[PDB]
């Protein structure tokens, strides 16, 4: 199973909003199930913007997208932790 | 804000009975 890998790569993306005062697990528990429960990306980012109005669609968008490319690579075979160390990289901006 | 995060852990809670629903089939 890989619920509980895409929860923490989802909680590693949520952490690279700026501004973004929410409870991270609990938001990444909440995009995890929504996506297990036969969500799309569409209905997925509709939900989250109904319940988080500061952040921008694209935002939204960005992050559920990252799950669904990042679900795709744990069935794939890549390790969870790759997965974050990408998601840092792509969060900080900087090959550091 | 205290609101929201009721809302939150209401909705997370929805999705993890449907969860069980679709495992009980
Ligand atoms: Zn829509
Ligand atoms: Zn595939």
């Amino acid at each position: 199973q890989y619920t509980e890998n895409l929860k923490v790569i989802v909680a590693e993306k949520l952490a690279g909003i700026p501004n973004f005062n929410e409870d991270i697990k609990y938001v990444a528990e909440y995009i995890v199930l929504l996506i297990v429960n036969g969500g799309t990306v569409e209905s997925v980012v509709d939900e989250l913007a109904s319940l988080f109005d500061s952040v921008s669609r694209d935002t939204l968008a960005n992050v559920v997208q990252t799950a669904f490319f990042a679900l795709e690579a744990l069935q794939q075979g890549e390790s969870a932790e790759n997965i974050v160390s990408k998601i840092r990289m792509m969060n900080a901006q900087s090959l550091g | 804000t205290a609101s929201k995060m009721k809302l939150l852990k209401k909705k997370i809670e929805e999705q993890r009975e449907i969860l069980q629903k679709t495992h009980h089939k």
